[PDB]
C-alpha cells in the first residue's frame, strides 16, 4: 500500500519532470559513476570486423529531487522504479555498427532515500575493431570500445570510473577465444575542453589449435610436394599431372585463405605471403 | 532557486500554447535558413556487385526561430538548454538515392536551443546510397558516389538551404582499411519537377574515393598473371611424352574458373566491361 | 588492497601440498595472479599465472607438470596442487598480482616458506664454546654458544637480555646430515669476562623451548 | 623462453657513486605495437620485492628520480645516481614481449669501501659436549673484506675436509664487513687419538696464513 | 541449433502464474462472472530475463493478454523466440548429444520479495513440433540461488537443461560414408604395377579429395579448439599417410 503512495507521491508529473537533469549551486556538475561487466565474448565476425559481446553496464548517480522522508514511510529504504519515468544519463556506443545504439531491456532502477541511484541493463553490443591479422593465427587482438553521452558534453556531466579494470564475476569461458586483460582510460581532450568519454580496451588472443589442425597441416602437407618433381625420372612421363595437380591446390588454398582473413589492404597475411612464395617457386618447377 | 526548477518553469512558460506544424517564421513572407552539414563516422560498406553505399554520417542542422526565444537574466543566467525534437518543428531533410533503407533519421535525438531563438540538432544516421559504379580499372580503381540530400515537401520560396562548409569534416573519421577518401565535395543546386512550378533547392555532396589495392593485387591478379604464362608454353613441349593435352585443358580449365570467380565481385554491368575480364577472354580465346 | 597466504608448511617427500593465497580491496576476478618462487640459495623463477574468472592458465616450460592451480569465484582464494614432491623444491613461495601490456606488479604477498625433509621434531640444543686451553692472553676475547640438532626453522639464540648486543653474528642454517647446526659469536674485553656473569639463551617458538646455560672458563 | 643475462653478478660501489647495469635479452623483446615491457624490481634481504621502473622509458609513481632505466631495442640499462643506504639488496628483470613471462639472473649490489683485517679465533670442543660424546671445532672469521678468503683446517699437519661447515653473512650495515664460520664436527673418540687440530686463513690482506692450532694433550 | 554460431533457436511459451490482495472482486454482485481478459500492458508485470541470450531478445516482447479470476489469480502465457548459446560439444560427430542449458531469473528482485516455483519438473511437449532432425533426450528443470558483486541479497534461478540427440542418417549417409568409402584407396596404389605409369595420378586424386572433405567439414563442426572432431581427426590422419 505505502509503496504505492510512494511512487504517486515522488512520480508526480506536476512536481516532478524528466527532460531536466538535476543540479544545484550554479550548475554543479553531476558526477556518473559507470563499470561494465563482461559477460561472454560470443562472436568475433573477423571478415567484417564486429565483435559481439554481452554487457553489464552499472551506473551510479546522485539526484535530490527523488529524496524522501523515510521515517513517514515505514521505515522504507529503497524502491524499485521504472527506467523510462525518471531522467537518465544517456551512454552509448560511438564506435557501434548496425545502426543499434542504446541499451535492450530498460530495467528498473533501485533509488535510496538519501538520493543516490544504482542502475545496470543489460545489453548486447556489436563493436567496431580492426583486425592486426599478421601473425595469423598466433595473434592478439585489439578492441576498442567507447563510452559516452551523446546528448551531453563536459557541461553538466563528468565521468568516472569506478574500478580500473573491468569485472568477470559472471564470466564463462568463451571456448575459441581467450582474453588477456581489460583495460579501462578516461580520455580527456584539452584542446577541446568539452570531450570526454570511457574507453575499454579489449586484448584477445586465439586458442589456435583449431586453425592449425584445420589449415596448417594440409598446406605444409601439400607444399612438401613442391622440391619433389624433380626426383621423379622424365623418362615415365608424369611430371605435369603432379607439378599442375600442387599448383591448382596451392591456388585453392590462395583464395581459401584470402576469403578468411578480412580484406585489410593495409597488411599481407604471413601465411598467404610464404604461399604466394612457394607458388612463384612452383611455377618455375613446372616451366 | 536551483537550475532545475527555474529550467522547469521556462520549459513550462516557452510549452505553453505553441505548435508544432506551424512554420516558424517571422512574417510569412520572409524565409528561413538551415545550415547544413555533415560529418562522417565510418565508411561502413561498399558493396559494387549491388551498387550500394552503405554510409555512418552525423547530420548537423543549424537554423532559428522567433517563438522559442526568451531572456537569460530571468532565469538564474541559463542560456543553453536540450530538449526532445519530437516536441519542436524539424525540417523534413530526406535524401533522393535511397536503396531499401531509412529515407529520414530515425533516432530523433535531442537538441539545443539557446536564449536568442538558434537551434542545433545533431542526429546519427546510417545510409544507403547506391553508386554508379565505374569498374574499368580494376582494382586501380577511383569511386565517384553521390548523395543527394534536400526538403520534401518546402519550395525554395519557403526553405532556402546553404552548405555551411565546402568540404566534409573527418575528425571522428575511422580507418576502414579498404577505402580511403580522396575528397568530399558539395554543391548547391536547384530544380523543377513536373509536379509543381516553384523551385525545388537540393545539396550534392560527391564522394571521390580510392581503393586500396595492396590486398587484391595479391590474392586475384598474381595467380591468374601466373598461369596465363603457360599458354605459349605447351608448345616447346614434345609431342613423344604425350600430356601436351592435359597441360592445355589444365590452362583452360583454371583461366574459366579465374573468370567465373571474378564474375561474381564485379558488378553485372553491361555499360563497360572490366579490363581484367577482357585480358581473361582474350587468352582463352588464345 | 591487501594479500593474504598460508602459514608454514612441512611434509614428507612425494606428498602434495597445497597453499593459498588471499586477496580483497580490489577487483578479484578481474586480472592475472602469478607467483613467484625464490630458492634460498639464488634466483627468481615463476610457477605460472591464472585468471581467476576463467580457467586461462599457462606453465613456465620448466614446470610442466609439477604444478596445477585452482581458483575460486565466490569465496576471493587460489589455490594450487602440487605434484610428487622432492627435497630440491624446499624453498619460498609467493603471490601477486599482476595485468600484462599495462600498469602491472604493484603489490605482493608476504611470503610463505615451505620446507621438506624426513624428521618429525626435535628440540633444539645446548653445547658452550669454551676458548683454548694454550691461548695468549689478549686485550678482548671471542665467546661461543653452539646449538645442534633442531627441526624446523627458525629459532632466537640471543645473550642475556640483550646485553651483550654490539658485535653478534647469527649464521644462516646449515644441514650437516638432517638437521640444523648454529652457534652464535661476539667480542668481549678480557678484563670482564673472568667477572661478569654471561649467558647464551636459546628460544624456539615451535617446541617452546627456553633454555639458557651459563658459560665459564677452564 | 627469452633467456635474461644480467651483467655483473655484484657491483660493489660506495655511498654517492653512480653504478650502471646492464640487461640483455636472448632474443628481442620489442612488441609489435612499438613499446618494449620490461620491469625493474628491488628486493630487501628479508622483505618482499619492491617496484622502481615500469615501461622502462617511464617511472613508477613513489619512487624518488634518482633512479633512471633506458636502453635500445635489445640491449637495457639501469642507472643510480647516488647510492644511500636503503637502496642495498638485489636487483631484477622482467620482460613482458612473449608468453610465457621470464624473470633475470639477480644482480648483487652492495657498497663499498677499504679493506679489513680478518680477526681469527678457534673454539675447541666444550665438557658438556665430551659429556655427550661428540667434538665440534669452531672458527670464526669476523670483519674482514671482501670475500676473498679461504679457510683450511689441518689435523696433526694433514688437511681435512670432511665434516666442514662453511657459512658467510652479508655485508653488516654499521661496519660493512663480512663473517663467516667454519665448524669441523667429530666423535669424542677421534679427538683422543688425535694431537694437533688447526684452523688456517688465508686472505688477501695477510702474507702469511693466520694458523690458530691447539694441542689435546697440551 | 546452429553449431557454427553455437546459438539454438527456439520458439517457448512461458506461463506465468500469481496473484495479488488488489484485483480481486466480488463475483456474486456482477452477474456471476469469474474471469476476464485484459491487455497485460495495464497491470504489474513481473520481469523475467534470460541471462544466455545471443543476437537476441531480452524481455518477451508480444505483450499479450491476460486472464484474472474473481479471487485475485492472473495468469499470463506468452509466445516468445528465444537465441540461446550452449558450448556444443562435437566429439562424436555425428553420433552426438548436446547438452545447452538456459537461465531465467527476476532482475530487479531478490529472493526476499520474489521467489520462483517451478510448477513442473519437466518441460511440457504436449504441443510440441517434430523437427526431423533432433529428438528430445529430456529436458531438465533446475532452481538455484547465486549473489553477485552489485548486491548484499541472494538472487533465485531456474536453469533448464535440454539433452538431445540428432538423427545421423543424413550425415551417415552423405558426409561419413564418403569419406570412408574413399579411404579404401590409399593403399590400393601400392599393389599397381609401375610399368602402367598412372600411379601418381592415383595419389594425387586420392589426396585432393581427402582435402575436399576435410575442407568441406570444416564449416560444419564449430571454431572450437578445445577439443578435436573424430572425423577431422581420421582425415588428416588418412591424408598424412
Ligand atoms: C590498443 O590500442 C590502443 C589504442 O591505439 C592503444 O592505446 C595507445 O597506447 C599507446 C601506448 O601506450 C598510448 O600512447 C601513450 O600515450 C600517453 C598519453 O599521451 C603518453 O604519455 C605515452 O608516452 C604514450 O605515448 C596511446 O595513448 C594509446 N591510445 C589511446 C589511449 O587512445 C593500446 O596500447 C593498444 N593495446 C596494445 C596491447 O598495444
Ligand atoms: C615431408 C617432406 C618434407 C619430406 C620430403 C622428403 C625429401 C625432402 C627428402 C627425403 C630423402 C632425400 C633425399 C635423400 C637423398 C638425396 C641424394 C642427394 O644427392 C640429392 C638429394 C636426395 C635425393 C634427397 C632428396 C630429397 C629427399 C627425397
Ligand atoms: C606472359 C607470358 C607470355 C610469359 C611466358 C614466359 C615465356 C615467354 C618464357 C618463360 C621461360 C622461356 C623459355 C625459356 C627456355 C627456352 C628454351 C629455348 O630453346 C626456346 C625458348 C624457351 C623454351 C623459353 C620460351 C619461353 C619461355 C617459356
Ligand atoms: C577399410 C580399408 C582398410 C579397406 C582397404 C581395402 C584392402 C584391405 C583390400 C581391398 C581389395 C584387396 C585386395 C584385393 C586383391 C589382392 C591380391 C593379392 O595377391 C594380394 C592382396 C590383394 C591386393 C588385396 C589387398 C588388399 C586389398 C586392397
Ligand atoms: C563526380 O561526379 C560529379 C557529378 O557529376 C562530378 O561533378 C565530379 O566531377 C566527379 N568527380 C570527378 C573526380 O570526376
Ligand atoms: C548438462 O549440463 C548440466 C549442467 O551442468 C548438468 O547438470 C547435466 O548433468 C548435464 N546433462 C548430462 C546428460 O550430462
Ligand atoms: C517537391 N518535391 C520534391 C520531389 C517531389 C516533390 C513533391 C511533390 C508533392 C508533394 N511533396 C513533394
Ligand atoms: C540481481 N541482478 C542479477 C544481475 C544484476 C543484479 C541486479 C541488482 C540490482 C538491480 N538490478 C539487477
Ligand atoms: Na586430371
Amino acid at each position: 500500500d505505502t509503496e504505492e503512495r510512494l511512487v504517486e507521491h515522488l512520480l508526480d508529473p506536476s512536481r516532478y519532470n524528466k527532460l531536466i537533469r538535476p543540479a544545484t549551486n550554479g550548475s554543479e556538475l553531476v558526477t556518473v559513476q559507470l563499470m561494465v561487466s563482461l559477460a561472454q565474448l560470443i562472436s568475433v565476425h573477423e571478415r567484417e570486423q564486429i565483435m559481439t559481446t554481452n554487457v553489464w553496464l552499472t551506473q551510479e548517480w546522485e539526484d535530490y529531487r527523488l529524496t524522501w522522508k523515510p521515517e513517514e514511510f515505514d521505515n522504507m529504504k529503497k524502491v524499485r522504479l521504472p527506467s523510462k519515468h525518471i531522467w537518465l544519463p544517456d551512454v552509448v556506443l560511438y564506435n557501434n555498427a548496425d545502426g543499434m545504439y542504446e541499451v535492450s531491456f530498460y530495467s528498473n532502477a533501485v533509488v535510496s532515500y538519501d538520493g543516490s541511484i544504482f542502475w545496470l541493463p543489460p545489453a548486447i553490443y556489436k563493436s567496431a575493431c580492426k583486425i592486426e591479422v599478421k601473425h595469423f593465427p598466433f595473434d592478439q587482438q585489439n578492441c576498442t570500445m567507447k563510452f559516452r553521452s551523446w546528448t551531453y558534453d563536459r557541461t553538466e556531466i563528468d565521468l568516472v570510473l569506478k574500478s580500473e579494470v573491468a569485472s568477470l564475476d559472471d564470466f564463462t569461458p568463451s571456448g575459441e577465444w581467450d582474453i588477456v586483460a581489460l583495460p579501462g582510460r578516461r580520455n580527456e581532450n584539452p584542446d577541446d575542453s568539452t570531450y570526454v568519454d570511457i574507453t575499454y580496451d579489449f586484448i584477445i588472443r586465439r586458442k589456435p589449435l583449431f586453425y592449425t589442425i584445420n589449415l596448417i597441416i594440409p598446406c605444409v602437407l601439400i607444399t612438401s610436394l613442391a622440391i619433389l618433381v624433380f626426383y621423379l625420372p622424365s623418362d615415365c612421363g608424369e611430371k605435369m599431372t603432379l607439378c599442375i595437380s600442387v599448383l591448382l591446390a596451392l591456388t585453392v588454398f590462395l583464395l581459401l585463405i584470402s576469403k578468411i582473413v578480412p580484406p585489410t589492404s593495409l597488411d599481407v597475411p604471413l601465411v598467404g605471403k610464404y604461399l604466394m612464395f612457394t607458388m612463384v617457386l612452383v611455377t618455375f618447377s613446372i616451366v | 532557486e536551483t537550475r532545475a526548477h527555474a529550467e522547469e518553469r521556462l520549459l513550462k512558460k516557452l510549452f505553453s500554447g505553441y505548435n508544432k506544424w506551424s512554420r516558424p517564421v517571422a512574417n510569412i513572407s520572409d524565409v528561413v535558413l538551415v545550415r547544413f552539414g555533415l560529418s562522417i563516422a565510418q565508411l561502413i560498406d561498399v558493396d559494387e556487385k549491388n551498387q550500394m553505399m552503405t554510409t555512418n554520417v552525423w547530420v548537423k542542422q543549424e537554423w532559428h526561430d522567433y517563438k522559442l526565444r526568451w531572456d537569460p537574466a530571468d532565469y538564474e543566467n541559463v542560456t543553453s538548454i536540450r530538449i526532445p525534437s519530437e516536441l519542436i518543428w524539424r525540417p523534413d531533410i530526406v535524401l533522393y538515392n535511397n536503396a531499401d533503407g531509412d529515407f529520414a533519421v530515425t533516432h530523433l535525438t535531442k537538441a539545443h536551443l539557446f536564449h536568442d531563438g538558434r537551434v542545433q540538432w545533431t542526429p546519427p544516421a546510417i545510409y544507403k546510397s547506391s553508386c554508379s559504379i565505374d569498374v574499368t580499372f580494376f582494382p586501380f580503381d577511383q569511386q565517384n558516389c553521390t548523395m543527394k540530400f534536400g526538403s520534401w515537401t518546402y519550395d525554395k520560396a519557403k526553405i532556402d538551404l546553404v552548405n555551411m562548409h565546402s568540404r566534409v569534416d573527418q575528425l571522428d573519421f575511422w580507418e576502414s582499411g579498404e577505402w580511403v577518401i580522396v575528397d568530399a565535395v558539395g554543391t548547391y543546386n536547384t530544380r523543377k519537377y513536373e509536379c509543381c512550378a516553384e523551385i525545388y533547392p537540393d545539396i550534392t555532396y560527391a564522394f571521390v574515393i580510392r581503393r586500396l589495392p595492396l590486398f587484391y593485387t595479391i590474392n586475384l591478379i598474381i595467380p591468374c598473371l601466373l598461369i596465363s604464362c603457360l599458354t605459349v608454353l605447351v608448345f616447346y613441349l614434345p609431342s613423344e611424352c604425350g600430356e601436351k593435352i592435359t597441360l592445355c585443358i589444365s590452362v583452360l580449365l583454371s583461366l574459366t574458373v579465374f573468370l567465373l570467380l571474378i564474375t561474381e565481385i564485379i558488378p553485372s554491368t553491361s555499360l563497360v566491361i572490366p579490363l581484367i575480364g577482357e585480358y581473361l577472354l582474350f587468352t582463352m580465346i588464345f | 588492497v591487501q594479500l593474504q597466504q598460508s602459514g608454514a608448511e612441512v611434509m614428507k617427500p612425494g606428498a602434495s601440498v597445497k597453499i593459498s593465497c588471499k586477496g580483497t580491496g580490489y577487483t578479484f576476478s578481474s586480472y592475472w595472479i602469478e607467483w613467484v618462487k625464490q630458492r634460498p640459495g639464488h634466483g627468481l623463477e615463476r610457477i605460472g599465472e591464472i585468471l581467476p574468472g576463467s580457467g586461462s592458465t599457462n606453465y613456465n616450460e620448466k614446470f610442466r607438470g609439477k604444478a596445477t592451480f585452482t581458483a575460486d569465484k565466490s569465496s576471493k582464494t587460489a589455490y594450487m596442487q602440487l605434484s610428487s614432491l622432492t627435497s630440491e623444491d624446499s624453498a619460498v613461495y609467493y603471490c601477486a598480482r599482476y595485468l600484462p601490456y599495462y600498469y602491472a606488479m604493484d603489490y605482493w604477498g608476504q611470503g610463505t616458506s615451505v620446507t621438506v625433509s624426513s624428521a618429525k621434531t626435535t628440540p633444539p640444543s645446548v653445547y658452550p664454546l669454551a676458548p683454548g686451553s694454550a691461548a695468549q692472553t689478549n686485550s678482548m676475547v671471542t665467546l661461543g654458544c653452539l646449538v645442534k640438532g633442531y627441526f624446523p626453522e627458525p629459532v632466537t639464540v640471543t645473550w642475556n637480555s640483550g646485553s651483550l648486543s654490539s658485535g653478534v653474528h647469527t649464521f644462516p642454517a646449515v644441514l650437516q646430515s638432517d638437521l640444523y647446526t648454529l652457534s652464535s659469536s661476539v667480542t668481549v674485553p678480557s678484563s670482564t669476562w673472568p667477572s661478569e656473569t654471561v649467558t647464551c639463551n636459546v628460544a624456539h617458538p615451535a617446541s617452546s623451548t627456553k633454555v639458557d646455560k651459563k658459560i665459564v672458563p677452564r | 623462453d627469452v633467456l635474461m643475462t644480467q651483467t655483473p653478478l655484484s657491483l660493489p660501489v660506495s655511498l654517492g657513486d653512480q653504478a650502471s647495469i646492464s640487461c640483455r635479452s636472448s632474443q628481442s623483446i620489442v612488441h609489435s605495437n612499438g613499446n618494449t615491457y620490461l620491469e625493474w624490481y628491488l628486493q630487501k634481504p628479508g622483505q618482499s620485492p619492491k617496484l622502481l621502473i615500469y615501461k622502462v622509458s617511464n617511472r613508477f609513481s613513489g619512487v624518488p628520480d634518482r633512479f633512471s632505466g633506458s636502453g635500445s631495442g635489445t640491449d637495457f640499462t639501469l642507472k643510480i645516481s647516488r647510492v644511500e643506504a636503503e637502496d642495498l639488496g638485489v636487483y631484477y628483470c622482467f620482460q613482458g614481449s612473449h608468453v610465457p613471462w621470464t624473470f633475470g639472473g639477480g644482480t648483487k649490489l652492495e657498497i663499498k669501501r677499504a679493506d679489513a683485517a680478518p680477526t681469527v679465533s678457534i673454539f675447541p670442543p666444550s665438557s658438556e659436549q665430551l659429556t655427550s660424546g661428540g667434538a665440534s671445532v669452531v672458527c670464526f672469521l669476523n670483519n674482514f673484506y671482501p670475500k676473498d678468503i679461504n679457510v683450511k683446517w689441518k689435523i696433526d699437519g694433514s688437511e681435512r675436509q670432511n665434516g666442514v661447515l662453511n657459512s658467510w653473512t652479508d655485508q653488516d650495515s654499521k661496519d660493512s664487513t663480512y663473517s663467516m664460520s667454519s665448524t669441523l664436527t667429530l666423535t669424542k673418540d677421534e679427538y683422543e687419538r688425535h694431537n694437533s687440530y688447526t684452523c688456517e686463513a688465508t686472505h688477501k690482506t695477510s702474507t702469511s696464513p693466520i694458523v690458530k692450532s691447539f694441542n689435546r694433550n697440551e
